[PDB]
């Protein structure tokens, strides 16, 4: 009976509502974030179009600022509202301090945006576990993952959404300095990583790559198909 | 028939606001009854003053209050709430005169008093006032007037009304009276109120057992008949 | 049950239970009495010293609302002190707003309305202290008012608040308070109080008195120590 | 409802027009139908008619005759009976009915 | 829906905001009012029957004006009517001071209804349990709108709230010809009430207002008596 | 109360007792007294006119009563002459008298484990925690 | 029963169960003995230590140069009340440029404490205070239980296992008036050493003494500072 | 009686701060030893996965140049207090141009703690060990969600506090050196630790009076451990 | 019904109770008659709480005194991994520990087995409280 | 059960109230917008069509937000007014601030945040109103947007909400036309879909409501076809229907 409020501790010091909140993130599409030497790739799976609705109004990977993109999981209604606030925060800090936002700060603000909602009753937590990736660090690539709890974490590679356990296990054993050593090699890893898509369609994988002092680049469904093909060609070494 | 009740803002399934309903049943907890009879040019209010102690300062045990130089009111119900309703009224009239340049007609003073009671029935902030008010005043262009504002905010124009434990017979007695149309002389009206209160209770009405208020068109001022006069009136009723 | 948890809920029979409970917690207080002499009002309160370690005259229940008014809280003390502070802020705002001492009746009415103001909201509970006000004025005689928790306030020639309310009027009802000057009333208020307070229960006790009238010249200050001594002696001699 | 205990879970939907017509013909086989009694038009008058209600039209169409001491049931004996058996309750309140646009 | 009946800000499992419905019960159990839009104007009627002769029938009037060209008739908790009218006259007024033209009856109901909807969005405020019939003659075409406690405003031609409303509507659809005139309309309106008012239609028992080309006006006891005498 | 079940034997026992109680009139030296801890399950017949009608009400003791009650069950023990039984009552609420004895008996025991003769005030207080099964731990956030 | 979750509900027997419970907070903390003589106000606190190698909890706080208090109850609340007094005295010193008398401070502490007992939204201050200060009307020892009631005490003993400390003081109250500085404190330490379990005896680490006198401000004697008062203390019979 | 910080149990307890206090037990062990030379400070990192950067997990954080922080419990709550800790000490310097004492800061953070139900929320689910050197000397301060702030010669927070504290009581005495305190603390942490102690599993941090710089240990944690 | 048959058997036991000492065990005391729990029949009520840490390391050693464990096992460590665990679930941790040592043919039940044991006996059924929802505690 | 407040998370992570709300759309009237080049249409159903009900607005289900934006509604009446009120005020603010029409999608996001914001702060009931948007902009031309009570929106080429949404949506798929979506084909399908989705047959003209949006000489006329043209529209579909029976 200690789960019908947000600021009521359970007998064992648990914030059960926050624990339930991370249940939404496990029910979104798999979003994997791997940070490379010069291109921090982050992908989205389970694109799952409806065959009669345009996919532009579906975008799940959004660039919070010119140097930081943000791919989320969780419930969409809250994801749009968090991104809008973060986008406004990236510009507002820029005006207050000339230097543009870094990836870690925006994550700290996003985690600061979520946390203030889980702290008090009469307000529901954002149920999104967002992967914050961006080169704006001005030299060092950096990808973070938030948590509807309010804790931001830094991973050299991640997996959020429905299948984090499967993707994450398959990602640790295949991520090495050799793998990240090449840009096209770096993207080949995520495409391989998200290749464990619920149905492994190979056609519902969307990877977006951002490069040092570059601009975001939503891979077109011709370069991805080539990369999906190329990765398939590389995987063709099994026989 | 308790209903959802426990909250004044939650309708019963039938469309009956039980909490407001219970207000009236609190009205007769005062254990007393007041009757107002409108004559040809006068209105007389008679109340029950049952002082249950030889120590009580009889001067301040009155149920009759003077809202304004031309309007007099009697409370039937909880003394504490009736006092607040009296005090709220006085401001409402004084704001009426100060705001429009003339004394507030007895018509509205029950309306504004009723309107105040009505919002306490919607916004679950104030527990409703458990007392009915009767406003008597010599109104220009409309002769003497009587009004009775209930806990739920319903006010009506009464040729004669009575609120208290014995309301059903008091009104039935009056209902028997008003119908055999007669010249309601000031003596007739004052007598009518005394008989109504007497018959229902079955009491002799010793001089001090009641507090009769009187307002007449000739002298449009609220007066409380001094104990000598009620005895004179009472003896007149006997013969 | 169900209707007895919130002060703003009316029982189907039509009453605010919360107020009733508080008025029935005042029954669990020390007896307090008030008698208005022909030119004043007298307050005599039994104070039960709950243990030998509270210094004499502590947590006193006889308060001075204003220069001329008097309070004799009977009931939960902590609630009383709160009611005292509100009264003084009501008086102080009076004298500064109308240039003269707030008449006892109006001080009781405003103080009564405040008390009734707390029996209307669920966010607050009704006051648990019912108090008697006393004052004397050459322009207004002597006035004594009992403000019970519910908000009702009408004056009493002599009243008692506490465990022994019925026992306290009965022996107060046998006095002609209309005439005797509270010079002689203090000897009577003190004599009354000792009749109440059966010794076998409640063990030890102490008695505090105060008066308002000509004798005080319009103030409420405590009866001079000398007067009390004989008064207590005078009441003590009435053991038979 | 787990296979192994209830293997097939057969659904019985309200009959269609070619099903209401068939029902109206299996329960009016013993009836003394006149000529020109279009059992299909009666069926077309009965959208979503349960299937036991269809027999109610046949018992009622026959009940409209026993009150007249006949043995033959005409078309108007039916259409006047497809309104009795296949009756409906409306919300009888515009206040509630526009709650939802 | 069994436990979700109380709170007005918690959807029932079937998507039913029950509390609004129960408020509509309070309307469906109130004084019968009838409205008919005759091609010459709008006629409204309601039964002002008191509980005893002790009442002064002329004290409280149900058929009321808002501006010179709009009036209201209610079937539900009275006192909740008054709070509605005042926010109606103020709203009708607040339109005049800003635009200087009499508020179109469509807008008034759009904002007299939007007043209702305000109280049905938070816990701690009961819904306005009084359905309203609003008559007006604006832009040369009679108008008859019904705003409900639920916040939905209709465009009724002729309806009747309150006790025995189902029967009243059936009498209409029967004796309502879209091509009447205000004179005939008043007779029909009175008759629709006559199907439920349990008693003789005394001139201090039925209160009728006519929303014609010139403006709305609560019929004086006599004229109704002229009307009631004719019908009877 | 009442209830062919197998309780038609106790039902005969009650009606028999019901029978005799009304059988003999007052004025006799056969005054009867019966004790029950649950009077909401007794037959109304058992308490109507000539049966146990003047019903005696036994309350859960008040605070002063508890201070006394805790004394009577402590006389036969060597309780220390400084044991503010009154203070004990304040800490001992919602206590049925029997539980008010449990503190006394527990108080003596608690002294035993400590190897004392006279029951100190503390021993009594520890009983007021062990009579209700509570285990007093010095929680840290108080200081 | 069901009436014992909020201070804003009156129990059938006429009690506000929440305040009764808050009252229970006082007994949780380590007992403090408070006793004033004709010439000084000395209050002794039995400090507790969380662990073997942890410093022992501070029980005697500093309210002003003429008003000091002992806390027996919640740590957070005692701090909140201590902050209020200091701010209250600081304004009192700043406004009237006079030492605010203990009676006036204690009255204000009660008024701030009584609001929580009547308006939902806060919990009763679970801090029982022995207000010790020296004003112009002689030394004083006030105590404010969480029920917002303060009694003018000759000597009082609140805190864990306190009833022993009270029983010693009531037995030796009459002699308290004509006390020298050291005799009064040696009584009080004798009071606290009554509360201690038989095994425990008053050590330099677990007893803190706060004395305020005629020409003396509130000095908080701890660790070695306690020894000068501790030294000469009589051994407990055993 | 355990559904708000506002409800008092019949025994007198706030059954919400306790559950917050229980929330620490689900944390990670952290040990604190205060030595005349300085104060040692260690914590079990408990890396969630090799991918996660060890520097993202902040279990020892620097309040300022002179007082580090050891945490255990809800990360968000501790951060909300830490940032409440970095700011005030800087403020204490700004408004007073001096270094705030450890006892002075731990007063500041706890002042935020005594507000879960003392405003006009929930007891912060973290307790903090504050290590630093001040005018009076070296000094370690520990506080819990309940708001009590107290000083410990050697304290351990988080899970296994009971075992760690008892194993600390035996091995600690007033006369340690910084070198000997660190070794005993690591032996205690390694003893009570679930994984084999090494350079990436735990992180040390020391604050000497004369060496107020280097509020961390970077790659020489290996050297300290290898000599265990 | 026959239930009152059982009840009259208790009332024949309540009368009986009130050199003979009586014990009673009840994992659910709240279902016992208030009369039978009064301090006139059951004068003493011992509460068997969940062990504290210093006892769980003792409950462990009691059940492991016959196990073929490796000399070194940090039972103190295994006591803090079984928080709020009863005196029996500590036993199954010792019984499962070997079963892990029997599944894989090691005749010495090493420490690594126990942590694998405490994951299956205690943690495996304790709560959800998982990584994704446990990266909030550090 | 965890359906007491709109801000309580179910153990599986589902905001039940939002499921209860959006599911509530089922009781509402049916609105559909078909695929169409050089246009897009909305077709609503007048659920309550009683006789005594004077028709004064003629557009009970289709609202015009901006000079080139129209949105229907399917849900609570009260909430529908407040959202349509907030929608227009949002659109006109954009015109005032940028002196440029609000480019469709930013209108939906503005409203969707308002609707979503209710699904976050407690004490406000989740807006139980989905509403189709059609319109044109200089950015992507004709567009269709499907708002949900849970705030989530989405571009669409042909969709139906409310009563029998399943039947309409599938059929709009079954004969779904891409590229070849001329307005005339859209009208025929739109009435064609309502024929079976609307239980009452014959799609009586007054019982249907079509509003079309076209880009004419850069004016963007938003049309609400009058009964006369619907009659011929219903007749146009009616004539086409008979020719299909020739198979037998």
């Amino acid at each position: 009976s200690y789960d019908r409020a947000i600021t009521v501790f359970s007998p064992d010091g648990h914030l059960f509502q926050v624990e339930y909140a991370q249940e939404a993130v496990k029910k979104g599409s798999t979003a994997v974030g791997v940070r490379g030497r010069d291109i921090v790739v982050l992908g989205v799976e389970k694109k799952s179009v409806a065959k009669l609705q345009d996919e532009r109004t579906v975008r799940k990977i959004c660039a919070l600022d010119d140097n930081v993109c943000m791919a989320f999981a969780g419930l969409t209604a809250d994801a749009r509202i968090v991104i809008n606030r973060a986008r406004v925060e990236c510009q507002s800090h820029r005006l207050t301090v000339e230097d543009p936002v870094t990836v870690e700060y925006i994550t700290r603000y996003i985690a600061s945006l979520k946390q203030r909602y889980t702290q008090s009753n009469g307000r529901r937590p954002f149920g999104i576990s967002a992967l914050i990736v961006g080169f704006d660090f001005d030299g060092t690539p950096r990808l973070y993952q938030t948590d509807p709890s309010g804790t931001y974490h830094a991973w050299k590679a991640n997996a959020i959404g429905r299948g984090a356990k499967s993707v994450r296990e398959f990602l640790e054993k295949n991520y090495t300095d050799e793998a990240i050593e090449t840009d096209d090699l770096t993207i080949k890893l995520v495409i391989k990583a998200l290749l464990e898509v619920v149905q492994s369609g190979g056609k519902n994988i969307e990877l977006a790559v951002m490069r040092r002092d570059q601009s975001l680049k939503i891979l077109n469904p011709e370069e991805i198909e080539k990369y999906v093909a190329e990765i398939e060609k590389e995987k063709e070494e099994n026989e | 028939s308790a209903g959802f009740d426990r909250h004044i803002t939650i309708f019963s399934p039938e469309g009956r606001l039980y909490q407001v309903e219970y207000a009236f049943k609190a009205i007769n907890q005062g254990g007393l009854t007041s009757v107002a009879v409108r004559g040809k040019d006068c209105a007389v209010i008679v109340t029950q003053k049952k002082v249950p102690d030889k120590l009580l300062d009889s001067s301040t045990v009155t149920h009759l209050f003077k809202i304004t130089e031309n309007i007099g009111c009697v409370m039937t119900g909880m003394t504490a709430d009736s006092r607040s309703q009296v005090q709220r009224a006085r401001y409402e009239a004084a704001n009426w005169k100060y705001k429009y340049g003339y004394e507030i007609p007895v018509d509205m003073l029950c309306k504004r008093i009723a309107d105040i009671s009505q919002v306490y029935t919607q916004n679950a902030e104030m527990r409703p006032l458990g007392c009915c008010m009767i406003l008597i005043g010599i109104d220009e262009e409309q002769g003497p007037q009587v009004y009775k504002c209930d806990p739920a905010g319903y006010y009506c124009g009464f040729k004669a009304t009575a609120a208290g434990v014995k309301q059903t017979e008091s009104t039935s007695f009056l209902e028997k009276k008003v119908k055999k149309k007669f010249d309601w002389t000031f003596e007739q009206t004052v007598e009518t109120a005394i008989t109504c209160l007497s018959t229902v209770l079955s009491i002799d009405f010793k001089p001090s057992e009641i507090e009769v208020g009187v307002v007449t068109v000739e002298n449009p001022k609220f007066r409380i008949l001094t104990e000598a006069e009620i005895d004179a009136h009472l003896v007149a009723l006997a013969e | 049950t169900g209707y007895d948890l919130s002060a703003s809920t009316f029982s189907p029979d039509g009453r605010v239970f919360q107020v009733e409970y508080a008025m029935k917690a005042v029954e669990n207080s020390s007896t307090a009495i008030g008698i208005r002499c022909k030119d004043g009002v007298v307050f005599g309160v039994e104070k039960l010293v709950l243990s030998k370690l509270y210094e004499e005259g502590s947590n006193k229940r006889l308060f001075n609302v204003d220069r001329h008014v008097g309070m004799a809280v009977a009931g939960l003390l902590a609630d009383a002190r709160s009611l005292a502070d509100i009264a003084r802020e009501e008086a102080s705002n009076f004298r500064s707003n109308f240039g003269y001492n707030i008449p006892l009746k109006h001080l009781a009415d405003r103080v009564a309305m405040y008390v009734h103001a707390y029996t209307l909201y669920s966010a607050v509970r009704p006051f648990g202290c019912s108090f008697m006000l006393g004052s004397y004025s050459v322009n207004d005689g002597a006035q004594l008012y009992m403000i019970d928790p519910s908000g009702v306030s009408y004056g009493y020639w002599g009243c008692a608040i506490g465990k022994a309310r019925q026992a306290a009027k009965t022996e107060i009802e046998k006095l002609q308070m209309k005439e005797m000057t509270c010079r002689d009333i203090v000897k009577e208020v003190a004599k009354i109080i000792y009749i109440v307070h059966d010794e076998v229960k409640d063990k030890a006790f102490e008695l505090e008195l105060s008066w308002v009238g000509e004798l005080t010249n319009g103030r409420h200050e405590i009866v001079p120590k000398d007067i009390r001594e004989e008064a207590e002696k005078y009441a003590k001699e009435s053991l038979k | 409802l787990r296979p192994g205990r209830i293997d097939r879970k057969i659904e019985f939907p309200p009959p269609n027009e070619e099903a209401r017509l068939d029902i109206l013909k299996i329960h009016s086989r013993k009836m003394n139908l006149t000529r020109g009694i279009n059992l299909r038009k009666i069926a077309e008058l009965m959208p979503g008619a349960s299937g036991a209600e269809v027999k109610g039209v046949c018992t009622e169409a026959g009940m409209y005759a026993l009150r007249e001491r006949r043995v033959h049931v005409t078309q108007e004996d039916f259409e006047m009976a497809v309104a009795k058996v296949m009756q409906k309750d409306s919300e009888k309140n515009m206040s509630i009915k526009k709650l939802w646009k | 829906e069994r436990g979700y009946s109380f709170s007005l800000t918690t959807f029932s499992p079937s998507g039913k905001l029950v509390q609004i419905e129960y408020a509509l019960a309070a309307v469906a159990g109130g004084a019968p009012s009838v409205g008919i839009k005759a091609a010459n104007g709008v006629v409204l009627a309601t039964e002002k029957k008191q509980k005893s002769i002790l009442y002064d029938e002329r004290s409280v009037h149900k058929v009321e004006p808002i501006t010179k060209h709009i009036g209201l008739v209610y079937s539900g908790m009275g006192p909740d009517y008054r709070v509605l009218v005042h926010r109606a006259r103020k709203l009708a007024q607040q339109y005049y001071l800003v635009y200087q033209e009499p508020i179109p009856t469509a807008q008034l109901v759009q904002r007299v209804a939007s007043v209702m909807q305000e109280y049905t969005q938070s816990g701690g405020v009961r819904p306005f349990g009084v359905s309203l019939l609003i008559c007006g003659w604006n832009e040369g075409r009679p108008y008859l709108f019904q705003s409900d406690p639920s916040g939905a405003y209709f465009a009724w031609k002729a309806t009747a709230m309150g006790k025995n409303y189902v029967n009243g509507k059936t009498f209409l659809e029967k004796r309502y010809n879209e091509d009447l005139e205000l004179e005939d309309a008043i007779h029909t309106a009175i008759l629709t009430l006559k199907e439920s008012f349990e008693g003789q239609m005394t001139e201090d028992n039925i209160e009728v207002g006519i929303c014609n080309e010139a403006g709305f006006r609560r019929l004086t006891p006599t004229e109704v008596k002229d009307y009631l005498a004719a019908i009877a | 109360k009442r209830f062919k079940a197998g309780d038609r034997e106790v039902q005969r026992t009650m009606l028999e007792l019901l029978n005799q109680l009304d059988g003999f009139q007052p004025n006799t030296q056969v005054k009867v007294i019966a004790a029950t801890n649950r009077v909401d399950i007794l037959d109304p017949a058992l308490l109507r006119s000539g049966r146990l009608d003047r019903k005696i009400e036994f309350p859960m003791p008040n605070e002063e009563a508890r201070a006394r009650i805790m004394q009577i069950h402590s006389r036969k023990m060597n309780v220390s002459p400084d044991v503010n039984y009154e203070e004990l009552a304040r800490c001992t609420d919602d206590f049925n008298g029997a539980q008010c004895k449990a503190v006394c008996v527990e108080a003596g025991m608690i002294a035993l484990r400590r190897g004392a003769t006279e029951l100190t005030h503390e021993d009594y207080m520890e009983g007021i925690l062990e009579v209700q099964a509570k285990k007093k731990a010095n929680l840290q956030y108080y200081a | 029963n069901q009436y014992d979750n909020d201070v804003t509900v009156w129990s059938p027997q006429g009690r506000i169960h929440q305040i009764e419970y808050a009252m229970e907070a006082v007994k949780q903390g380590s007992a403090t003995v408070g006793l004033k003589s004709k010439t000084h106000a000395v209050l002794v606190a039995l400090k507790r230590a969380q662990s073997e190698l942890a410093a022992h909890q501070k029980k005697i706080l500093h309210v002003d140069n003429h008003i000091g208090i002992s806390i027996a109850g919640l740590t957070a609340d005692a701090r909140l009340l201590c902050n209020f007094m200091r701010q209250e005295c600081l304004d009192s010193r700043f406004v009237f440029d006079r030492p605010l008398p203990v009676s006036r401070l204690v009255s204000l502490i009660g008024s701030k404490t009584q609001i929580p007992t009547q308006r939902y939204g806060r919990r009763p201050y679970g801090v029982g205070l022995l207000i010790a200060g020296y004003d112009d009307m002689g030394p004083h020892i006030f105590q404010t239980c969480p029920s917002a009631n303060y009694f003018d005490c000759r000597a009082m003993s609140i805190g864990a296992r306190s009833q022993s400390a009270r029983t010693y003081l009531e037995r030796h109250m009459s002699e308290f008036m004509e006390c020298n500085l050291n005799e009064l404190v040696k009584h009080g330490l004798r009071a606290l050493r009554e509360t201690l379990p038989a095994e425990q005896d008053l050590t330099t680490k677990n007893v803190s003494i706060g004395i305020v006198g005629k020409d003396l401000e509130f000095t908080i004697y701890d660790d070695d500072d306690v020894s000068p008062f501790l030294e000469g203390l009589e051994e407990r019979p055993q | 009686y355990d559904r708000g910080v506002n409800t008092f149990s019949p025994e007198g307890r706030l059954f919400q701060v306790e559950y917050a206090i229980e929330a620490i037990k689900l944390g990670s062990t952290a040990i604190g030893i205060q030595t005349s030379e300085g104060v040692c400070l260690a914590v079990e990192k408990r890396i969630t996965s090799p991918l996660m950067e060890p520097s993202s997990i902040e279990k020892i954080v620097e309040i300022d140049a002179h007082i580090g922080c050891a945490m255990s419990g809800l990360i968000k709550d501790a951060k909300t207090l830490i940032d409440k800790a970095r700011v005030e000490t800087q403020n204490h310097w700004f408004t007073y141009n001096e270094t705030m004492t450890v006892e002075s800061v731990t007063q500041a953070v706890s002042n935020l703690a005594l507000q879960f139900g003392e405003e006009d929320s929930r007891p912060f689910g973290v307790a903090l060990l504050f290590g630093g050197v001040d005018e009076k000397g070296p000094q370690l301060f520990h506080m819990d969600p309940s708001g009590t702030f107290v000083q410990c010669d050697a304290r351990a927070i988080g899970s296994a506090s009971e075992g760690a504290q008892s194993s600390l009581q035996e091995v600690y005495h007033k006369s340690m050196t910084l070198k000997e305190a660190i070794k005993s603390s690591l032996i205690i942490l390694k003893q009570v630790m679930e994984e084999k102690l090494n350079a990436t599993n735990i992180e040390l941090a020391t604050v000497q009076p004369g060496q107020n710089f280097h509020m961390f240990t970077k790659e020489e944690l290996e050297e300290v451990i290898k000599d265990i | 019904g026959g239930d009152n048959e059982v009840q009259r058997t208790m009332l024949e036991l309540i009368n009986q109770l009130d050199n003979i000492k009586v014990l009673m065990a009840t994992n659910r005391p709240d279902t016992l008659d208030p009369a039978l729990m009064r301090p006139g029949r059951l004068d003493r009520k011992i509460e068997f709480s969940l062990p504290d840490l210093e006892g769980r390391t003792h409950i462990f050693k009691i059940h492991a005194r016959s196990m073929s464990v490796e000399r070194d096992i940090r039972f103190e460590l295994l006591a803090r991994l079984c928080p709020n665990s009863t005196g029996a679930e500590i036993r199954s941790v010792c019984t499962e520990a070997g079963m892990f040592a029997i599944r894989a043919r090691r005749k010495i039940a090493t420490e690594k087995d126990f942590l694998e044991a405490v994951n299956k006996v205690i943690k495996s059924y304790a709560k959800f409280s998982a990584t994704p929802r446990y990266m909030t505690y550090n | 059960r965890y359906d007491s407040r709109t801000t309580i998370f179910s153990p599986e992570g589902r905001l039940y109230q939002v499921e209860y709300a959006m599911e509530a759309i089922g009781h509402a009237g049916t609105c559909l917008g078909i695929l169409a080049n050089d246009g897009v249409l909305l077709a609503a159903e007048r659920r309550n069509i009683h006789k005594l009900l004077d028709e004064v607005f003629f557009s009970e289900k289709i609202y015009k937000l901006n000079e080139d934006m129209a949105c229907s509604v399917a849900g609570i009446t009260s909430d529908a007014n407040v959202l349509t009120n907030e929608l227009r005020l949002i659109a006109q603010r954009y015109l005032l601030q940028y002196q440029e029409p609000i480019p469709c999608e930013q209108l939906v996001t503005a409203l969707c945040d308002i609707k979503q914001a209710y699904t976050q702060f407690g004490g406000k009931r989740p807006f139980g109103v989905s509403l189709l948007y059609i319109g044109w902009d200089k950015h992507y031309g004709f567009q269709l947007y499907q708002s949900d009570p849970s705030g989530n929106y989405g571009g669409w080429k042909a969709t139906c909400i409310g009563n029998n949404s399943a039947a309409a949506v599938s059929m709009l798929k079954q004969d779904y036309k891409e590229g070849e979506m001329t307005l005339k084909s859209a009208l025929a399908l739109a009435i064609k879909v309502l024929n079976k989705t609307m239980d009452v047959s014959k799609l009586s003209a007054e019982k249907v409501e079509i509003a079309t949006l076209t880009r004419e000489n850069g004016k963007t006329v938003i049309r609400v076809l009058k009964q006369k043209e619907v009659e011929q529209l219903i007749k146009k579909h009616e004539e086409e229907e008979a020719k299909a029976e020739r198979e037998k």
